[PDB]
């Protein structure tokens, strides 16, 4: 059996999120199931849990009050309801079944699901690329340092790609980081030799098809 | 001091056998004992000494009733059991009917 | 609640080495302990629960053991598959604890940061914001300590890093600190530096930029 | 052999089997199950 | 399990007893060693002998699936056919999965009772003439020889014969 | 039995009770005589009884064949009907003697059940104010009389009432 | 119960536990308390958890109805479907409800057992360092602090640590 | 709904419904029973 | 003077619940789980959202 979770979520801040966790096939199944949250480069955070045969729900103190667990009876499905939302709920949330080789087992997640993107934040925001100019004033033959950064953007994902594709040696796109306003930001830099500064055009290309703002910022040698 | 002592156990072997309760699954036990076959050799073979009917790319209805494309059958032995392909492509090399054919190959079933 | 912490938080080993990883709590769980193994971008597979006991499918040199307090999880040859982080779960307590986190990393010789300052672009300084960001190229282990200073005055609160994972070809890392700033605190100041401390910097290296230039 | 089905021959001592419905001889019964073990000894100790 | 002594407080088998499924362990002055039951073990065999031949043999006179051929206008008793067919298949075989989880969970608690009801037949027999030690072993209050340990092996310990020696070290030990 | 009771501890049973299941023997100064728990044979009696009605009529509709006749050319449903009508039959054949095999074991074993508890209701009851003798009897450290026997037999012993007449009495046994 | 100890020797149930199918209620001079068990509890509700999905998942093979139509002249096969699909139902309407009602006595049962083991558990831990009272509890003949308490619920209790105080109450009491 | 029978839809939530034998879709299997309970718990005492 | 004391002891609560055994009928227990459905809207929806010929 393979447990399936919801689709990526773009959520509202004060809304909302409802994330289904079903099972394959017309199987009926009164396994205990676990809801465990992960934020982005953090470690599990475990959420709640249901156990069917005793029709209760547990929760965790951080989300008691703001967190639902219910289940559609037996037919393997559970559900989370996380309310008042922010933008510190941004996670990938995970919906385990607890059970091994040796049958139910109340406390250990063997399977687990595909996890669900939650983001939250007041509206959707095109990025604002600026270029990251290689001040050429040091580090002659170290090579040369030049990038872009996407600045102010939600939601995720961007891509940033180099000379159409072409370049793609050096090329270090950094994960992008949840900033105090909400909105998410990447650099993506490269490293190319300094003689080819002149001779060789580098322009970054970057796409954020959520808010159809696409992107060519060339990054000069710029004063 | 400490006097004598007598213990009572049960036994304990090296078998990696496991067995499926109501209450729990996959239970390592001391003697188990498979009750189900899985294993085929793939072939057809004479029934305790008797060969069976093979039709190979004939059918019932052309081996009865002559086609000549079928004269490997045109006088079998005795046969334990028939084999007949799904769609045998000589059946009828005229097209046509064959009545009541699925009674006559019950009967066949008994000969 | 019972507090579950790992040692170590981050190690470094090679194919073929012995690996030992030690979960702690603050209450006794009698043996109620159980490991997962999370790949980057996947979810977490269970290796051991019960703290002995083997999940289906994991390779022979996984191996756990303890009771009480203390808990160990040991590979014996490691292959270049378990490259991961490993979390340890208890299941005594209503309130579930995760582990920390352990990430064994690929072991290389030290190599030296390149670090590099970037003025903020004048097309950003035109909407009342202004980013400098420093770059760490290709350094290992991943450990570092980018410490921002403003007209020589440290700063903090102000920055956030952002690190890459372990390149398949170099087995480096690659670090980026941003420091935002809004067009009227970073006019009003000239001198801009980036202090690395890493291990393969005898000294810290310090890359400095002036506003005019 | 003793026993045939439309995909091979069954010796199968046993007193089920799950290879097809339909057989001919001297045959076990058949059963849609992929195992079948019976515990005759006691839980084995680790 | 159910009687609470396979797993239970007799925390782990012998591999050292392999001539039986439930039996002793002495250690005298005369040294140790393991030694078998025999009314139990043949009661066990013969129960679960029994249980696999009822399993085996009730379960005969199933249902043989019979080939049957219908026209392409015979749809309706082809489809009849193939659901009776199936149905059948379909009961047998939950009785069959049935019965062996049932009885698989029986057979490991049958023999869970046999070894709990063994501890007791010794349990009974010493009396306070020996100390429950409470792991499965008794611990004698008087001298047991090799004899004497057959004796409780087969059910005819002799109670009186060691009461006095038994009473003297009982009043020994509680007077510190 | 699975609880170790009847044909266990207590070696046999009594030809002397014939008003109840289950029951004690007494005997002190009085006399002796035999009686009967009037509880355990009551539970024992009711769920045998519904166990009994739980198996008659519980089938509900136990499939009832039919005749049903078929002419020289309609061999394949007239087969297909006789196999479906002796199927269901051996179905309903193997549901009704599995059914009695399997609850004639719980029933026993009901039995052996009910014999222990009322041996741990006694056993209890007495604690150490007696000396379990092993084979399903007791030994009083004290003068226990008719309506005394009464008290255990209905639950109702009053345990510390000859507390100290016992400690005197296993007093005297422990010092010889 | 089968086992005697849900209402059994154990009277009744506490409505003070709400967090633990089984536990135990200690007293001592730093007070008392309720406190649930993790063995028997983590056990139990993966074994009654497997009931269900065994109960619950060994049907997806039952017999599903299809609407079958004949003519007026198809009586025959038209009644030979009729009594073929009641025939499948009602085998099935059997399977499932004595299957619920076996499982249930069994399910209770094996509640009963967990006590009777759990409590059995904590008698052969403290021997004869406390008094058995018959009524599911334990009188320590020794001081037993908080953490004495927790020793014992996990499996821990060292005997010979409390043995010499326990002797020397356990002979001021026998004295008179 | 995702079951439907002629007397009307069921929610599929559980193994077992009642409501008639004809089903078509994701459907509970069909029982003649009036009541089927599962204890878990143990026994309540008054 | 009255020892220390530790009992053993089992759930009970204000539950209502019952089940039936073979030996026993009408059996209150702690926690239950129903299995059957008994329940119809009397209407005839869409299968799945696919509308149904309704003749
Ligand atoms: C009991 O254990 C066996 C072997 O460990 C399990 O069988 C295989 O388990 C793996 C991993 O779960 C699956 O990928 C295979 O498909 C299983 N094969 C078969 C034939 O089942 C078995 O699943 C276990 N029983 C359980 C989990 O109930
Ligand atoms: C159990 O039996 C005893 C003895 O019959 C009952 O109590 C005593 O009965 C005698 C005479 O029958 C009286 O002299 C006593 O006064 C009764 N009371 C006591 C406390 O001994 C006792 O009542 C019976 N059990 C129950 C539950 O009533
Ligand atoms: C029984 O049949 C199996 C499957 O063909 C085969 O592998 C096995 O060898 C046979 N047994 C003997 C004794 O030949
Ligand atoms: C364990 O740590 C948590 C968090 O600090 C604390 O709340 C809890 O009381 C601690 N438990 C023990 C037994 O020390
Ligand atoms: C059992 O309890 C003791 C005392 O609270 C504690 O020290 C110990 O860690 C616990 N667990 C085990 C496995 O001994
Ligand atoms: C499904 O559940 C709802 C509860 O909101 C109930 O009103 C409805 O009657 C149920 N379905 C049917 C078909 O009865």
């Amino acid at each position: 059996v393979q447990l399936v979770q919801s689709g990526t979520e773009v959520k509202k801040p004060g809304s909302s999120v409802k994330v289904s966790c079903k099972a394959s096939g017309v199987t009926f199944s009164s396994y205990a199931m676990s809801w465990v949250r992960q934020a982005p480069g953090q470690g599990l955070e475990w959420m709640g849990g249901f156990i069917p045969i005793l029709g209760t729900a547990n929760y965790a103190q951080k989300f008691q009050g703001r967190l639902t667990i219910t289940a559609d009876g037996l037919t393997g499905t559970v559900y989370m309801e996380l309310s008042r939302l922010r933008s510190e709920d941004t996670a990938v949330y995970y919906c385990a079944r607890e059970v091994t080789w040796k049958g139910a087992s109340i406390g250990v997640l063997g399977i687990w699901g595909q996890g669900t993107m939650v983001s939250v934040s007041a509206s959707t925001k095109g990025p604002s690329v600026f270029p990251l100019a290689p001040s050429s004033k040091s580090t002659s033959g170290g090579t040369a340092a030049l990038g872009c950064l996407v600045k102010d953007y939600f939601p995720e994902p961007v891509t940033v790609s180099w000379n159409s594709g072409a370049l793609t040696s050096g090329v270090h796109t950094f994960p992008a980081v949840l900033q105090s306003s909400g909105l998410y930001s990447l650099s993506s830099v490269v490293t190319v030799p300094s003689s080819s500064l002149g001779t060789q055009t580098y322009i970054c290309n970057v796409n954020h098809k959520p808010s159809n703002t696409k992107v060519d910022k060339k990054v000069e040698p710029k004063s | 001091d400490p006097g004598d002592q007598i213990c009572i156990g049960y036994h304990a072997n090296n078998s990696t056998e496991q067995v499926d309760t109501i209450m729990e699954k996959n239970v390592t036990v001391t003697h188990a004992q498979d009750i189900l076959e899985k294993k085929h050799n793939g072939k057809l073979c004479d029934l305790d000494g008797v060969k069976p009917l093979i039709l190979r790319d004939c059918s019932v209805a052309g081996w009865l009733l002559g086609n000549p494309m079928c004269d490997e059958f045109i006088n079998v032995p005795e046969w334990s059991y028939i084999v007949e392909k799904a769609n045998p492509v000589n059946d009828l090399c005229y097209p046509g009917d064959f009545n009541d054919y699925e009674e006559l190959k019950h009967l066949l079933s008994r000969i | 609640d019972i507090q579950m912490t790992q040692s170590p938080s981050s190690l470094s080993a090679s194919v073929g080495d012995r690996v030992i990883i030690t979960c702690r709590a603050n209450q006794s769980i009698g043996g109620y302990l159980n490991w997962y193994q999370q790949k980057p971008g996947k979810a977490p597979n269970l290796l051991i629960f019960t703290a002995s006991t083997l999940q289906s499918g994991v390779p022979s040199r996984f191996s756990g053991g303890g009771s009480g307090t203390d808990f160990t999880l040991t590979i014996s040859s490691l292959q270049p598959e378990d490259f991961a982080t490993y979390y340890c779960q208890q299941n005594y307590n209503t309130p579930r604890t995760f582990g920390q986190g352990t990430k064994v990393d690929i072991k290389r010789t030290v190599a030296a940061p390149s670090v590099f300052i970037f003025p903020p672009s004048d097309e950003q300084l035109k909407s009342g914001t202004a980013s400098v960001v420093c770059l760490l190229n290709n350094f290992y282990p991943r450990e570092a300590k980018v410490q921002w200073k403003v007209d020589n005055a440290l700063q903090s609160g102000n920055s956030q890093e952002s690190v890459t994972e372990q390149d398949s070809k170099d087995s480096t890392y690659s670090l980026s600190s941003t420091l935002t700033l809004s067009k009227a605190d970073y006019e009003k100041h000239k001198v801009y530096a980036c202090e690395v401390t890493h291990q393969g910097l005898s000294s810290p290296v310090t890359k400095s930029f002036n506003r005019g230039e | 052999t003793k026993c045939q089905t439309p995909m091979g021959a069954i010796n199968s001592s046993m007193p089920f089997h799950n290879i097809h419905p339909l057989t001919i001889g001297e045959c076990p019964k058949y059963v849609k199950s992929n195992r079948l073990v019976l515990a005759t000894g006691l839980r084995n100790s680790p | 399990g159910l009687f609470g002594a396979i797993a239970g407080f007799i925390e782990g088998g012998w591999q050292g007893m392999v001539d039986g499924w439930y039996g002793y362990h002495h250690s005298n002055e005369q040294g140790s060693g393991y030694a078998a039951d025999k009314e139990s073990t043949q009661k066990a065999i013969d129960g679960v002998t029994n249980k696999v031949n009822s399993i085996i043999d009730k379960m005969n006179t199933q249902f043989e699936a019979v080939g049957r051929e219908f026209n392409n206008l015979e749809r309706r008793i082809e489809n009849l056919n193939k659901k009776m067919e199936d149905g059948f298949l379909d009961v047998w075989t939950y009785n069959a999965e049935l019965l062996v989880l049932m009885e698989n969970e029986r057979t490991l608690d049958f023999h869970d009772s046999n070894v709990k009801n063994l501890y007791d037949k010794v349990r009974l027999q010493l009396r306070d003439n020996a100390k429950e030690l409470g792991n499965g072993c008794f611990e004698f209050y008087h001298k047991c020889d090799n004899e004497c340990m057959e004796s409780v092996r087969n059910g005819t310990y002799d109670y009186p014969q060691y009461s006095e020696e038994a009473r003297l070290k009982r009043e020994e030990i509680s007077s510190g």
